[PDB]
């Protein structure tokens, strides 16, 4: 229980006192007991705190801070020409911790490689943002989007159709929360 | 008598109930707006402007809610049962003086009224908990029952140094007899453990720690019944709001507000039928008071009878509130104790000291001649 | 988890598993999803498997 | 809030304002304009408040939602 | 029983005479607590249909000539007493014993060869 | 019609400003619930209480992964649910299994278990996602006609 | 750059319990002070109950 | 003491009469309010 | 299968994901650079400053005491903003991986974290007026849940459960890992074995927490936050956009995975709940042939029987608040 070796100097404790060897004045010790001084101290404690500016955010008007790096709703991105950035390479779905992503490719009716199928379970996802860090043109990203409940679950089933109008909507943002933490990634 | 009885008992009964109840619904708001300010948050600020609405949304909301509890073997119980706690809570407002002689009912016993209307307190603690099935949240029912009881034993043992004190049991007689000296002063041990026996009595936290366990054994089978009433909680709030003037009819002024007219008569002394009103004092000067505007309407609205009741109800009032703070700041402010460690509280400690004053308080009024008379005085 | 028994333990039951789960779901030959799911059936008004 | 804050903004805003927000946000808040979203959201900003709370939406329908 | 109430202690079997002597003390205390079972679990069931379907969970052993494969066959009869005799078990899980309360029953491979040929392999 | 409206309104109402969840804190999505009632995001400050029993609430937050042995107490806490109920699905593990989904011990969304009325998204959602969700769920309530559909049948 | 600290380092933080004793609360000034208003009290106790048992006697 | 003053702790700190009435009301006036600054 | 980690006791985040990276480390044989050493030593006192403001928090929670709670959970509100800006989740980082740390801090969070320091004391000063020296608290935690210092042993209690009873051990001390052999620290250690010993000892370290935090600071060292070696650790996204070894790399990491040579590794560090450990079985391939978490509290509801008995029911709701207890982390 303690270490091979000499013991520690003064690891053992000393002898207990006794009752009347205790150094505290019968005044000041039959005084705390009566009185609650020690109470009385923590109760003065919170007429502090009530004094004090509240921390509270009126949700939904004044919103908490969230970083550029935030994870939230999935969204498909486009270049400035308007093409699609996704190439269908499947690394996203080769990295899921979850199993979320679900794609079919083939050749597009010009020879370009891209998804006939983009498939984000919202119901399996753990928004851990892996997708994101391995895309190599940066298609795939996580929107700092968190309010989105939806009544059934058939609407977390997010289709390439879906998830491409989310890139339309949110672009602005996502390549603004790109433009800050790209040195870092 | 100018008009009907009838009428002038219906007039009465209203204007206590009505702001009583209207009272009771704020403590619900103010309880949970300072523990906000205590605990750096706000309270409810939504339901209404500034929340002001909060206790009426919760109480129309548990008011529609569906009831299932156990309506077989016992349909009285169930639905005539809580009602009566509710009776046996607002009855203790008809003894209270908002002014000399100004309750509903003006009881020379008026302290034993309200020593009987607390003891049907622990009926509506043991038969709610009776609905439970549960053997160890039923114990938790009977425990509560117990620190009760206990708990009454203070209260009562320690209204009998205030009855010393006055000769009284008439609540306007105790507290006009305050006008020499709030009973806070001289009894100022007795208050301290009429307060936090008064806590430990309304079943209210750093004492709620048996009614508190129910809810950790509950299990995956059965459930509670104090559940879409309102009748339990207007119940505990009231009493709350009702230990609160008692404790201030007593220790407190009651409705005795400082006067500062005594003041200003000895302070000045240079009384002029001019009407200037010059003082005697430092930083006194020739006032210019309008005697046709202000000094003839003043002396008036002074002596007016609905002024100096408004006044001796908002100091009731005011103390009142004052103590109805110090039981929320309590409840924020301190862990539960232990139903045994109460228990050790009242009776190993609380209870010899309160025996050990009802030896000295009679013998301290003997030994300077200062026993009241016990006729109709005051 | 593996159906390793254990001589002379006092009181060698589940400790992670549902009460009457059948299987050691860290042997390699146990499938990762199981055998069987549950859900809630309206005509039997309970839980089947 | 307390007395000082909502006195001070009470003569900037106007009591027809001043309850606009007590039936809304449920505070009194002053601060500058600093734009209008397309779907009509008002937005303001105020460095002398709490912090997390310098920026804020008036919402510009009723049914409001974040 | 030391730490909980149907509690025994991890035993090796001795020999065959005290192998038999276990199962037959389990199957009596198993058949013996069928009343019990079905009270409890509110098994719509007759008691001798549960006892007579206990019966079949140790005639699927019957013919076990190993004891080393008796002693864990025992072990496990044992935990399953001790979780249906403490209410620890729900009512789904001893009723889903059963293998009739089955939304398809216990008819749930094809009888022969042609009746699961028309049904794709039941 | 009006009246009958009004009997509505006023029901809403107080479905909404006293808004009491019966909590089963399965896991980590309980932590972010518990940041619903600090300073920060206060639930008291729109009538939100956490009650402990189902008699005393009135929606069910299944906030963390659903287990099958944990389901039948699930079941059992809902059916003890006085009218009307409502529940929150917080939280991908009890919406569809989330990072458990392909596992012997969970169940893949609670609503195989019981109904659903709002679905809040996030592993965890953040503690406005959950604010958001219940926000969806009062406008639900003020949109539920009560005397106005006993009317039309 | 890379997020470095100051060239100085950091002044040092306040970690140690700090929680300093307060007259407020000490035994000795409570103890003095609930005795003289006990006494201030008794003084005022005993002159009113006189001048109600006189009030008594010009009743009676 | 343990204590070091308020006016290195970054924290919004009470001005004026307010100051001088913080000073004097409470526990330990080295003590901050854990309001962080805006700017 | 790092996220997995996160989700264990979920309540101290960065610590789990950091004896799961520990122990991939070791098969790996790597050596993780200075920088990440600091900010995963930084990272995880900020955790075990987060889980005692849960822990002790929620325990007076249950004791009755409902004020310290919400004042703690601003304190506990204010750094999980530093969880979210070194990665993007209030709760589950993922930032802590083999190899150092995924992402580097951002510019300006070393200032912020100071700032924050500068107040916390103050903090656990008036979470301390509350509880310390109140006869309420003392006389529902002393005397309770009281294990003798060899029963703990023989009981697998680790942490402020093995260090109540008079123990002095600290994984950090005992067998340093990251940069705790750089930074100076006590460890408190209890006298009477119960649950107010446990409490005095877990604000204590809460004043050492913060003391280890204010020397990262000052010794924060410059250079690379991920072991500087793409066949383990993803190539900067800038290199795998511009380099062909660079994006054969990032392609690789990302759908195989790398190899862990093969052997097996128990790895423990002083997890805020007492010790963590994790058996991880390698195959030589891509993914662990046999992963197995030793969660402190696994083994601590395991003495509660022991320690529990005889004692009031009121009694032993104290004794599951004293054991840090977490569910998640005790099934896994
Ligand atoms: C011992 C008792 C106190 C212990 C707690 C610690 C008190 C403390 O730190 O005070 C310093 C603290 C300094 O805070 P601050 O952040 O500098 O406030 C500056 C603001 O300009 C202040 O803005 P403001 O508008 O709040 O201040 C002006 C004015 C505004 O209020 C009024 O004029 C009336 C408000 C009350 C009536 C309406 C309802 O408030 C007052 O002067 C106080 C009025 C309320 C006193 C009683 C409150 C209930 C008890 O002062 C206060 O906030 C209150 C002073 C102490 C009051 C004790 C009673
Ligand atoms: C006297 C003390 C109580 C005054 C109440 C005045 C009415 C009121 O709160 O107005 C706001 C109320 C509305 O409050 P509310 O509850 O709709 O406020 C909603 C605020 N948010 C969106 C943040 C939830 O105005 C009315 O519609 C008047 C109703 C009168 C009811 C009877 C009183
Ligand atoms: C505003 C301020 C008051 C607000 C409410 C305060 C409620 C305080 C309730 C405290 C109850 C504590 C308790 O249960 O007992 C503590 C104790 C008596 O028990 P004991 O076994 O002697 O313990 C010794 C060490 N405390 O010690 C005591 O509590 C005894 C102190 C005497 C009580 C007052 C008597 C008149 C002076
Ligand atoms: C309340 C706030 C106002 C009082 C304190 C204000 C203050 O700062 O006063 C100065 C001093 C504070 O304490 P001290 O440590 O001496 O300060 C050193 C400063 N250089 O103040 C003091 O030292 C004196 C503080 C007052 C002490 C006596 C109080 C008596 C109150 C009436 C009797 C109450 C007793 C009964 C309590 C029953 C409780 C159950
Ligand atoms: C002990 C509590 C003492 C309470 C105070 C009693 C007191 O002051 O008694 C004063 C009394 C004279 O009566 P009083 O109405 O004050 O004045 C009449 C006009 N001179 O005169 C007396 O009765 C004299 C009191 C002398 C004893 C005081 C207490 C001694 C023991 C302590
Ligand atoms: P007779 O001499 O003909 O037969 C005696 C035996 C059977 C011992 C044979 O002689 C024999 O040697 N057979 C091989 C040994 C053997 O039987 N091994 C297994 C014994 S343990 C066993 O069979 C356990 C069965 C399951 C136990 C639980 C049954 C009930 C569960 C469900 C109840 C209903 C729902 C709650
Ligand atoms: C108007 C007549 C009465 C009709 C019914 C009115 C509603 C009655 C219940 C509400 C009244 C206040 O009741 C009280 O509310 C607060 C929340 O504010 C709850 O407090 C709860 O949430 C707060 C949130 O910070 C926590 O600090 C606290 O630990 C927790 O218990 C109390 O558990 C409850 O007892
Ligand atoms: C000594 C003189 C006394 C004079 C004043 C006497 C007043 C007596 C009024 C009795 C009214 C009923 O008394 C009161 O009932 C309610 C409901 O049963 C109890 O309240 C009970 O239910 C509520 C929930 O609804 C709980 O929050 C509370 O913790 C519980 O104890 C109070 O604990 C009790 O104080
Ligand atoms: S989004 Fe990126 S990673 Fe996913 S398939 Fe498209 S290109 Fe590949
Ligand atoms: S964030 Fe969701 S979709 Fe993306 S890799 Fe992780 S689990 Fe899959
Ligand atoms: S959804 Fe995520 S945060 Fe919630 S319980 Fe599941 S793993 Fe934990």
């Amino acid at each position: 229980a303690t270490p091979a070796g000499p013991p520690p100097k003064n690891f053992r404790l000393p002898p207990p006192k006794n009752w009347d060897e205790e150094s505290e004045s019968t005044i000041d010790k039959v005084g705390k007991y009566f009185l609650m001084t020690e109470m009385l101290r923590g109760m003065y404690v919170l007429l502090e705190q009530f004094f004090r500016p509240p921390y509270t955010i009126y949700y939904p008007f004044e919103k908490g801070p969230i970083s550029p790096r935030f994870r939230g709703e999935h969204a498909l991105r486009r270049y400035p020409s308007g093409e699609e950035r996704c190439i269908a390479c499947k690394l996203c779905e080769a990295v899921c911790p979850a199993q979320a992503i679900t794609i079919e490719a083939e050749e597009r009716a010009d020879g370009s490689r891209r998804t006939t199928r983009y498939d984000i379970d919202m119901t399996k996802c753990i928004y851990c943002g892996f997708c994101q860090e391995s895309c190599p043109v940066d298609a795939i990203v996580e929107s700092p989007n968190a309010e989105y409940a939806t009544e059934t679950r058939e609407e977390l089933l997010y289709n390439k159709e879906k998830l491409l109008a989310n890139g339309d909507k949110w672009e602005p943002e996502l390549a603004a929360a790109i433009r800050a933490d790209a040195p870092y990634r | 008598m100018s008009y009907s009885q009838t009428i002038n008992s219906l007039v009465e009964v209203v204007l206590v109930l009505v702001p009583s109840l209207v009272g009771i619904a704020y403590v619900t708001v103010g309880e949970r707006k300072t523990m906000g300010s205590m605990q750096r948050r706000l309270g409810p600020n939504a339901v209404g402007i500034y929340g002001l609405l909060q206790a009426f949304a919760d109480a129309l909301k548990l008011l529609l809610k569906e009831y299932v509890g156990p309506t077989q073997a016992n349909l009285v119980l169930f639905f005539l049962g809580p009602v009566i706690t509710l009776i046996f809570s607002l009855l203790g407002y008809a003894v209270i003086p908002y002014g000399p002689g100004l309750a509903v009912n003006d009881l020379s016993t008026g302290i034993l009224y309200m020593l009987a209307v607390s003891s049907l307190a622990t009926y509506g603690i043991l038969l709610a908990g009776w609905s439970a099935n549960s053997k160890y949240a039923f114990l938790g029912s009977l425990r509560s029952t117990a620190q009760l009881i206990s708990y009454e034993l203070v209260l009562s043992s320690s209204i009998l140094l205030v009855i010393m004190l006055s000769g009284s049991l008439s609540l306007t007689v105790i507290v006009e007899s305050q006008r020499a000296i709030w009973y806070i002063l001289p009894l100022l041990p007795v208050f301290i453990i009429f307060f936090i026996g008064s806590v430990a009595e309304t079943n209210r936290a750093p004492f709620d720690l048996a009614e508190a366990e129910s809810e950790l054994v509950s299990g995956f089978m059965t459930e509670h019944a104090a559940v879409i009433f309102v009748f339990f909680f207007l119940a505990e709030y009231g009493s709350i709001v009702l230990m609160c003037i008692l404790t201030s009819i007593l220790f407190l002024g009651g409705y005795l507000l400082i006067s500062l007219l005594d003041i200003i008569y000895n302070n000045l002394l240079s009384w002029i039928v001019i009407g200037k009103y010059i003082i005697f004092i430092f930083p006194f000067w020739g006032p210019v008071f309008i005697d046709l505007g202000l000094y003839e309407i003043i002396s008036y609205l002074y002596n007016a009878p609905t002024v100096e009741g408004s006044f001796y109800g908002l100091s009731l009032g005011v103390k009142t509130s004052i103590l109805i703070f110090v039981f929320i700041w309590t409840r924020a402010s301190f862990p539960r104790i232990r139903f045994d460690q109460l228990m050790s509280f009242c009776w190993t400690v609380l209870l010899p000291i309160l025996f050990a004053l009802i030896v000295l308080v009679p013998c301290i009024l003997y030994s300077f001649n200062i026993f009241p008379v016990n006729i109709s005085l005051l | 988890m593996f159906g390793v028994l254990f001589v002379g333990h006092p009181d060698l039951r589940r400790i992670m598993t549902d009460y009457g789960f059948e299987g050691h779901p860290l042997r390699k030959d146990f499938p990762l999803t199981g055998y069987t799911e549950i859900r809630y059936d309206e005509e039997k008004k309970r839980i089947v498997v | 809030s307390y007395p000082t804050r909502t006195l001070a903004n009470l003569r900037k805003i106007g009591l027809k304002e001043y309850f606009r927000q007590l039936l809304y946000i449920g505070d009194t808040k002053y601060g500058e304009l600093v734009g209008v979203d397309k779907f009509g959201n008002k937005f303001y900003e105020n460095k002398e408040e709490l912090p997390l709370r310098t920026r804020w939406v008036d919402y510009a329908k009723h049914d409001y939602d974040a | 029983v030391q730490p909980t109430k149907f509690a025994v202690t991890v035993r090796q079997s001795r020999n065959w005479a005290d192998a038999k002597q276990r199962v037959i003390a389990a199957y009596r205390a198993w058949i013996r607590a069928a009343p019990e079972i079905q009270t409890m679990y509110s098994i719509p069931f007759p008691v001798s249909h549960i006892r007579t379907r206990i019966r079949q969970e140790f005639e699927r052993h019957r013919y076990v000539n190993k004891l080393n494969v008796v002693d864990v066959l025992l072990q496990q009869s044992n935990a399953d007493f001790q979780e249906t005799m403490n209410f620890w078990r729900q009512q789904s899980h001893v009723m889903a014993f059963f293998k009739e309360e089955h939304f398809r029953g216990e008819k749930r491979l094809p009888s022969n060869f042609i009746t699961g040929f028309l049904e794709g392999r039941n | 019609q009006y009246a009958l409206t009004t009997l509505d309104i006023i029901t809403n109402w107080a479905r909404q400003g006293s808004f009491w969840p019966m909590t089963f804190g399965l896991a980590c999505c309980a932590v972010e619930m518990m940041h619903l009632s600090t300073p920060r995001y206060d639930q008291d400050r729109l009538g939100i209480i956490f009650r402990a029993s189902p008699r005393q609430s009135d929606v069910m937050i299944v906030a963390g992964t659903l287990t099958n042995k944990m389901a039948p107490a699930l079941r059992q806490v809902y059916d003890q649910m006085p009218d009307p109920r409502w529940v929150i699905s917080m939280g991908s593990c009890a919406n569809g299994g989330g990072y458990y989904h392909y596992s012997y011990s969970v169940v893949r969304g609670c609503d195989r278990i019981v109904p659903v009325d709002v679905y809040v998204p996030g592993c965890p959602p953040t503690s406005e996602a959950l604010m958001y969700g219940i926000f969806q769920l009062q406008r639900k309530m003020r949109n539920t006609k009560i005397t106005r559909m006993w009317y039309r049948k | 750059p890379q997020d470095m600290p100051p060239p100085g380092g950091y002044e040092a933080v306040q970690y140690k319990r700090n929680l300093p004793s307060r007259g407020l609360f000490r035994p000795r000034p409570l103890l003095a002070g609930a005795a003289v208003l006990m006494l201030y009290g008794w003084y005022k106790l005993v002159k009113g109950i006189r001048e109600q048992n006189e009030l008594a006697r010009e009743k009676m | 003491s343990n204590a070091v003053s308020i006016t290195k702790k970054y924290t919004v700190q009470s001005t004026g009469i307010w100051e001088r009435i913080r000073r004097a009301l409470v526990i330990d006036p080295n003590r901050s309010n854990g309001v962080p600054l805006n700017p | 299968a790092l996220p997995y980690f996160d989700r264990l006791d979920y309540v101290s985040m960065m610590t789990n994901e950091q004896v799961f990276s520990l122990a991939v480390e070791k098969l790996l044989n790597i050596e993780i650079p200075p920088r990440a050493k600091f900010i995963r030593t930084m990272f995880g006192e900020i955790t075990r400053i987060l889980n005692h403001l849960m822990s002790v928090l929620s325990h007076a929670m249950d004791v009755g005491a409902l004020t310290p709670f919400l004042w703690g959970f601003e304190e506990r509100e204010k750094l999980m903003e530093f969880y979210e800006r070194v990665s993007g989740a209030r709760l589950h980082a993922a930032y802590v991986r083999p190899g150092g740390v995924h992402q580097d801090i951002p510019v300006g969070l070393l200032d912020d974290i100071y700032q924050w320091a500068t107040q916390f004391g103050d903090r656990i000063d008036e979470t301390e007026e509350m509880l310390t020296d109140n006869r309420i608290w003392i006389n529902r935690l002393k005397g309770v849940g009281v294990v003798s210092a060899a029963d703990a042993l023989n009981l697998s209690f680790t942490g402020v459960m093995l260090r109540g009873s008079g123990v002095p051990w600290d994984v950090r001390k005992s067998s340093p890992y990251d940069a705790y052999d750089q930074v100076e620290f006590d460890v408190p250690v209890g006298i009477n074995g119960d649950c107010y010993d446990r409490y005095l000892c877990r604000m204590e370290e809460f004043r050492q927490s913060l003391r280890i935090i204010h020397q990262c600071l000052n010794k924060m060292p410059a250079g690379p936050v991920r072991y500087e070696d793409y066949k383990i650790t993803p190539p900067p996204r800038a290199a795998m956009k511009e380099n062909m070894e660079a994006l054969i790399h990032h392609f690789l990491l990302f759908t195989k995975g790398y190899a862990v040579p093969p052997g097996d590794t128990y790895t423990a560090i002083e997890a805020p709940k007492g010790e963590m450990g994790v058996y991880v079985v390698s195959d030589g391939s891509e993914r662990p042939y046999r992963v197995h978490i030793r969660a402190p509290g696994f083994a601590h509801l395991s003495g509660f029987d022991h320690i529990t008995r005889g004692h009031l029911l009121a009694d032993a709701v104290a004794v599951i608040g004293t054991m840090d207890l977490v569910f998640g982390e005790v099934d896994r």
